[PDB]
């Protein structure tokens, strides 16, 4: 949650969103519509799909080791074996705990980053024709029908052909 | 005709130097020591059962060295063995 | 020497508090003791980066 | 310092700020005033209060171990005991060093993130009635008395009732 | 790549840039020019120059250890020695892998952060006289000759003396 997008100014997840992880909801004259952004969702999924094979490539293969359970009491050698095994177990338990915590923190920051990146990209497309309302939603200041909205989602939005009307609506 | 609204963060007159991934020494408002490097010099007798072995080693108390007769049937959580301990029985 | 007090972690140097995660007193320990490390100090930042005036 | 807020465009800490970690200083017709933002400060403090119990839950309890100091010279077994203890000490020293460095870096990024989040939230409230001066301070382009300023700090600022005057002052 | 600057909205590296890591390319009436930003480049380089001495200060000095190669077959003691050495090797290999992955991820995020910081600083200098075109490039809406451009790069840009012309050009 470094960027304040998820659990930040977005304030709410969409349980009706099943197509992807990130997407748009638009309300215009025609009516409400919803879509998912496949590119951001795929970026996040790709950055999450591994994330454990990149640190622990595979299970190491161990065949013959020391004894770790003892019936009788010997003394020095049994104590050394127990100490070695306990030290190994403690170190690997710490490794597992730290790795899980670090990866979870990075995954949260990563998804929040993808959300913020989508927001900034959408804002940059809507150069002067829209204003950020502060709740993750843009108020677009011109007639923006379904083709306009899909162009925004597509990435081929042309801010120039609406700039006059948008400026006239914003600054009066 | 206008107003001004500044945003800022608190500072302290003197700050603690910590080490990060990208800085050998960077100053922060507060910091806590994580390594305990000093001791009181005395062994607390609780909650563990401490058995101070005065002049006796564990093996001498086990065998039954005369000057160790006070350690008969003793129990401990930690047997503290002193450097002044000596044997005074059959070699 | 032995003393009348409460402490969970005992070293040959005496009892030490175990509130800190690491210790540099002695590698020989008994009880709920902090892990022994070679560093004599490790500062954990509990505040923001300090930028004074001027 | 990933966002460039702290030790960035803010450029300076406030030693007169003792109420909280993050806050506002405002100058208007009435006069200078100062306040602290409790929500951002509490968020940062909550994210910092633990941060070590989340990786090292507690001290592990060890009672009977190997001997780590030797008077005479035996050979193989003493060498193995010394090697085991030295290996454990080196690994835990590395763990401590890396953990402290990682946590300090994350704490710095975290506090810088909270500062940037407060800045962006304040900017989003002041939709078109204010301009970022670039030093972490907003120039508000209308009569903003103490009630106006506290509404900005509160979060219930209503940009619509000042929008005409603010646009008239900005764009002339 | 948390901020979406590098491999994000910048979309392309400059192979003609050899003066520094981050810099400006400007096109105006006089003609195209290019320069490097020494401050951001130095910040990134300083944050990268160490980054391994801060976790592993030096090579530890080891003189007499256990035997790690054996000719004959003993039994318990040889098995314990092999187990200890194999455990140490596995733990240090994991440490190396995790450290390298973490440092590489942080270095990528760090350089992307420096790029975004330079972008935001430049945007904040150009308060209302420029508009973000969305590809990491600013359209400045006034006569900006070489002295103007170098003032922008320098940091002493004075947005007030161009504000009238820039507003007249933007909003017509
Ligand atoms: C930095 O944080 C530490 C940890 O809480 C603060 O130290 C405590 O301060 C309170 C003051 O009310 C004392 O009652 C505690 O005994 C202190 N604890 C320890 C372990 O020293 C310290 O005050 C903080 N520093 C600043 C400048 O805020
Ligand atoms: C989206 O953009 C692509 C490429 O510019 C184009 O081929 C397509 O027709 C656009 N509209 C869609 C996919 O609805
Ligand atoms: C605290 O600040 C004073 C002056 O503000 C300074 O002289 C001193 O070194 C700082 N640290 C301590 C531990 O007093
Ligand atoms: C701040 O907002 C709250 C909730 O909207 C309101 O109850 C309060 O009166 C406002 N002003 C303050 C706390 O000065
Ligand atoms: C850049 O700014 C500095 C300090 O304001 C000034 O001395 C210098 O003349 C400026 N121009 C350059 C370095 O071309």
């Amino acid at each position: 949650g470094l960027f304040g997008a998820i659990a930040g100014f977005i304030e709410n997840g969409w349980e009706g969103m099943i197509d992807g992880w990130y997407g748009f909801r638009h309300q215009n004259s025609e009516g409400t519509g919803q879509a998912a952004d496949l590119k951001s969702t795929q970026a996040a999924i790709d950055q999450i799909n591994g994330k454990l094979n990149r640190v622990i490539e595979k299970t190491n293969e161990k065949f013959h080791q020391i004894e770790k359970e003892f019936s009788e009491v010997e003394g020095r050698i049994q104590d050394l074996e127990k100490y070695v095994e306990d030290t190994k177990i403690d170190l690997w338990s710490y490794n597992a705990e730290l790795l899980v915590a670090l990866e979870n923190q990075h995954t949260i920051d990563l998804t929040d980053s993808e959300m913020n990146k989508l927001f900034e990209k959408t804002r940059r497309q809507l150069r002067e024709n829209a204003e950020d309302m502060g709740n993750g939603c843009f108020k677009i200041y011109h007639k923006c029908d379904n083709a306009c909205i899909e162009s925004i989602r597509n990435g081929t939005y042309d801010h120039d052909v609406y700039r006059d009307e948008a400026l006239n609506n914003r600054f009066q | 005709s206008t107003a001004t609204l500044c945003l800022g963060h608190h500072a302290v007159p003197n700050g603690t130097l910590v080490k990060t991934i990208t800085d050998d020494q960077i100053e922060v408002t507060n910091a806590t020591e994580l390594v305990q490097s000093s001791s009181t010099g005395k062994i607390c007798n609780n909650p563990h059962r401490i058995l101070d072995g005065i002049d006796c080693t564990l093996i001498d108390a086990l065998l039954g060295d005369p000057h160790c007769d006070v350690f008969q049937n003793e129990t401990w959580d930690l047997f503290v063995e002193r450097s002044k301990a000596f044997s005074n029985c059959y070699p | 020497p032995i003393d009348t007090c409460i402490s969970e972690c005992i070293t040959p140097n005496g009892s030490i508090p175990n509130d800190k995660p690491f210790q540099n007193v002695n590698k020989i320990t008994y009880g709920a003791c902090p892990k022994y490390v070679k560093q004599n100090t490790l500062k954990l930042a509990t505040g923001m980066r300090n930028v004074p005036e001027k």
